[PDB]
């Protein structure tokens, strides 16, 4: 019943060192907890960078070390490359188990951040004619590929009937994710103003439409 | 030359079980653990457990210790997971790995195999359902709803391939057993309506198309 976890995501220029953490919720992280380290990139590309805690399989670039600091473990790349975003996790194993680490996002500064397009479509009358409503809120161009959307409705948020595509990346090496709310056309006739909004590096943006 | 092999995908009804493969090449498959891991939709990798193909020795996760089972045959370098009575839950990416000639010690997970996307479901082929999505209102977005349809993927177009650039489409989800997702484009405010922009969709599993104008709400 140990949780692992990880700094949710990181950012960093190229040329920075960073520090990715791997907490242990059993206490302290040992040597004998043998934490390894794994990368995954898009299209599910694993590398297992550490292990034994710090050290590295072969071939695997001197820029990336294994450490134990104070009571965590941790992972450190110095002089970051462009081809280290990527999601980290950390394994440490217990008494005959592995357990992995929520893992941590890493940006390394491609280009300049970039706000998302926003776009909220309502409903289609056809889906409508159905009983339906389907509320698409489309998030484009963005970077760091690191958001997280939130739903309202006449004010109050929801907690039902939402979901969110994983941000996956532009051919121009931004991102892009979609957003659903699922609702009765009833529903949807009862309220007035719907809302989507991503949070984005410290911020917020918001499309809303008022029910004609 | 070291190789993992597991097979892409498999559909797998709501109830059922599902015997998962991955085929070791490249080394000696008695020499090395294998683990398996569960990975969803943006969520972290989840160890279910490993086992060792000299020895049969086999840990599991307490959550997979009546999910899965751990197997391998040694004279086809194949370790097994057997996943049993399936349930949306289950619906995953699973991953064979290889770890080290030790337990713990000297070694990586170095290794995976492709992955296979295990789907839970009980649908049938079901062509999809396409809806235009216009604005509620410099340049304007348009796009098309493709909702209910299974199994992946569909193919959509945006003028039958004439408007290219200004087009994303995004990752299906998994609702309700069915599959869904949109396709958007953006076309210059005055060009449209006046100029007829139409998604095509096309459902290859089902051999169907659906054209779709959009117009002004």
């Amino acid at each position: 019943q140990a949780v692992v976890t990880q700094e949710s995501a990181l950012t960093t220029s190229p040329g920075e060192t960073v520090t990715l953490t791997c907490r242990s919720s059993t206490g302290a992280v040992t040597t004998r907890n043998y934490a390894n380290w794994v990368q995954e990139k898009p299209d599910h590309f694993f590398t297992g960078l550490i292990g034994d805690t710090n050290n590295r399989a072969p071939g695997v670039p001197a820029r990336f070390s294994g450490s134990l600091i104070g009571h965590k473990a941790a992972l450190t790349i110095t002089g970051a490359q462009t081809e280290d975003e990527s999601v980290y996790f950390c394994a440490l194993w217990y008494s005959n188990h592995w357990v992995f680490g929520g893992g941590t996002k890493l940006t390394v500064l491609g280009q300049p951040k970039s706000s998302p397009s926003v776009t909220l479509f309502p409903p289609s009358s056809e889906e409508l004619e159905t009983n339906k409503a389907t509320l698409v809120c489309t998030i484009t161009d963005f970077y760091p590929g690191v958001v997280t959307v939130d739903w309202k409705v006449d004010g109050t948020p929801v907690t039902q009937g939402m979901e969110t595509t994983q941000p996956s990346k532009q051919s121009n090496n931004k991102y892009m994710a979609s957003s659903y709310l699922t609702l009765t056309a009833g529903a949807w006739e009862r309220h007035s103003s719907y809302s989507c909004q991503v949070t984005h590096e410290g911020h917020t943006v918001e499309k809303s439409l008022s029910r004609a | 030359q070291v190789q993992l092999q597991q097979s892409g995908s498999e559909l797998v009804r709501p109830g059922a079980s599902v015997k998962l493969s991955c085929k070791a090449s490249g080394y000696t498959f008695t020499t090395y653990w294998i683990h398996w891991v569960k990975q969803r939709p943006g969520q972290g990798l989840e160890w279910i457990g490993t086992i060792y193909p000299g020895s049969d020795n086999t840990y599991y996760d307490e959550k997979f210790k009546n999910k899965a089972t751990l197997t391998v045959d040694t004279s086809s370098s194949t370790a097994f997971m057997q996943l049993s009575s399936l349930t949306s839950e289950d619906s995953a990416v699973y991953f064979c790995t290889r770890g080290s000639l030790y337990y713990n010690n000297y070694g990586w997970f170095g290794y995976w195999g492709q992955g296979t996307l295990v789907t839970v479901s009980a649908a049938k082929t079901t062509p999809p359902s396409v809806y235009p999505l216009a604005p509620g209102s410099s340049m304007v977005t348009l796009g098309c709803l493709v909702k209910g349809y299974f199994p992946e993927p569909v193919t959509v177009t945006w003028n039958s391939g004439s408007l290219s650039s200004g087009v994303h489409t995004f990752p299906a989800v998994l609702q309700s057993d069915l599959y869904t997702l949109t396709s958007s484009v953006t076309v210059p405010s005055s060009t449209w309506p006046s100029q007829t922009v139409t998604c095509n969709v096309a459902h290859p599993a089902s051999s169907t198309k659906v054209d779709k104008k959009i117009v002004p709400r």
